[PDB]
């Protein structure tokens, strides 16, 4: 919320660099911690609108995954667990969709 | 029946093809034409026709094309002189007199 109050796109590769930093530091029990922050950066780049540039900006930051250069490995991991993580998230909005428009329909 | 319309009529028509299905859609429908021009072409539509199918769905969707009306605005006399006027001319249509 606060990284969304504020030029921020510089602020927000930042703290997107300290949160990779501090995941790749960390040994693995945070890493879920890790996944869940990543998760949710991603969505508030997503709502801030990806954003275009922004997103190149986000590119910009895999300039500094470069400046990281860490395991292919890891970065796999971490980029199936997203999607996974968005499949699943995506997945139950059907059913609520649903179970709304049934109700709906029985209403009219 | 002509493709493409947008006066009153053959959206009453669509209201009703798409009733049974995304009822909330075919309630908003009923919002932005008049209620008074299409249900009377709908009345005076089967009047004329042929097939004894069309008739039956131009009846149907002139049903419902009264219960979103007013109270007490619209006569309800010619609804059954056109269902009874209907009746008629299929009986003749049955010995072999055609009219």
């Amino acid at each position: 919320d606060d990284c969304n109050s504020a030029e921020k796109k510089s602020c927000w590769i930042l703290l997107i660099t300290f949160l990779i930093t501090l995941y790749g530091k960390y040994p693995s029990e945070r890493k879920d911690l890790c996944n869940k922050l990543l998760q949710e950066a991603f969505l508030g780049l997503v709502r801030s609108k990806s954003g275009g540039e922004f997103w190149e900006i986000m590119s910009s930051v895999l300039e500094h995954q470069d400046v990281i250069l860490m395991k292919v490995q890891d970065l796999k991991q971490l980029l199936l667990n997203v999607f996974n993580t968005y499949k699943l998230e995506r997945s139950l909005s059907e059913l609520i969709q649903k179970i709304i428009e049934d109700s709906s329909q029985d209403l009219v | 029946f002509r493709i493409g319309s947008t006066e009153p009529g053959a959206m009453l028509v669509d209201s009703f093809s798409l009733l049974e299905d995304h009822a909330p859609k075919a309630i908003e429908i009923l919002k932005n034409f008049v209620l008074e021009k299409g249900v009377l072409d709908c009345i005076a539509a089967a009047i004329d026709e042929f097939e004894p199918k069309l008739q039956k769905m131009l009846l149907n969707a002139a049903s419902y094309g009264k219960a979103s009306l007013q109270y007490k605005s619209f006569d309800a006399s010619i609804f059954v002189n056109a269902c009874n006027t209907i009746k008629l001319l299929n009986c003749f249509r049955s010995f072999g007199i055609f009219l």
